[PDB]
């Protein structure tokens, strides 16, 4: 059994979006060049996480359906899941592009910017978790777009809209698990269990909030 | 949400 054709235009568009997300090497120069502190550290991650919620919006704008959704809601979406799709965005990269010792940088930085073990542990816990699924880029994509149309984030207006956009999403990934890897009849249990695991970011996160400072884009979308 | 709506409306 296989993907239908509306199943198949579906996870084109959204492949086609996800492969156009780019990080300037501007920034990414930075995590090799810019001096080493915990105020320096923090900056730069403040940076990239700017840049990623940019990449977000370009993503989630040519998601098929949401730009038929309430503008409130497109926000309110936005808003509700950037946490969660950012740690998932990176989740890729550390597995998947980063060499071993620029891998290395960046975590020494993300260790020495003054946020809490509380908080730094599950992450990379998390980084290595997803890397054991051996994921495809079309999970990643996939798994990002339905983190983004969770029906039920707080202050959405129309929650059924979100559902009919979410749903066959769902419905094309546990496809797509049969089709990529057959051999674990249990991977789309495996993909469900990281979207809860993400959920937790947000509890670590609202620590972190209270503890502090930012860009105006985070400012915006964190308040 | 000024720069939020204002990325969105591109
Ligand atoms: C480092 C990592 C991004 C890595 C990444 O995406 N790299 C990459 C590299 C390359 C490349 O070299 O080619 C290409 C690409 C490409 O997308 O193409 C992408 C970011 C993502 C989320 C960030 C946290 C968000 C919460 C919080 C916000 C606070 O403000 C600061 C502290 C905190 C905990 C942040 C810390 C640092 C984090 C983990």
């Amino acid at each position: 059994m296989e993907l239908t054709p509306d199943q198949q235009t579906l996870l084109h568009f959204i492949m086609d979006s996800y492969n156009k997300q780019r990080m300037p090497q501007e920034i990414t120069n930075k995590i090799l060049k810019e001096a080493f502190s915990a105020e320096e550290n923090f900056l730069i991650l403040t940076e990239m996480a700017t840049n990623h919620v940019q990449v977000l919006v370009e993503f989630t704008k040519k998601l098929p359906g949401f730009q038929t959704l309430d503008h409130e809601d497109q926000i309110a979406l936005l808003k509700g899941s950037a946490v969660e799709a950012m740690f998932l965005r990176s989740a890729e990269i550390f597995n998947k592009k980063l060499p071993s010792g620029h891998s290395d940088l960046l975590e020494a930085r993300i260790r020495n910017s003054g946020i809490s073990d509380e908080y730094i542990t599950p992450m990379f816990s998390f980084y290595k978790s997803i890397g054991e699924l051996k994921m495809t880029q079309e999970e990643y994509a996939l798994l990002t777009a339905i983190v983004i149309l969770s029906p039920d984030r707080q202050y959405i207006k129309d929650r059924e809209a979100v559902e009919k956009l979410q749903e066959p999403l769902l419905d094309v990934l546990q496809k797509l698990c049969k089709i990529h890897q057959p051999e674990n009849p249990q991977h789309f249990a495996c993909l469900l269990g990281r979207l809860t695991e993400l959920r937790t970011f947000n509890h670590h996160h609202a620590e972190m909030l209270m503890s502090w400072k930012f860009t105006p884009l985070l400012c915006e979308i964190w308040d | 949400h000024q720069l939020l709506r204002y990325l969105l409306d591109k």
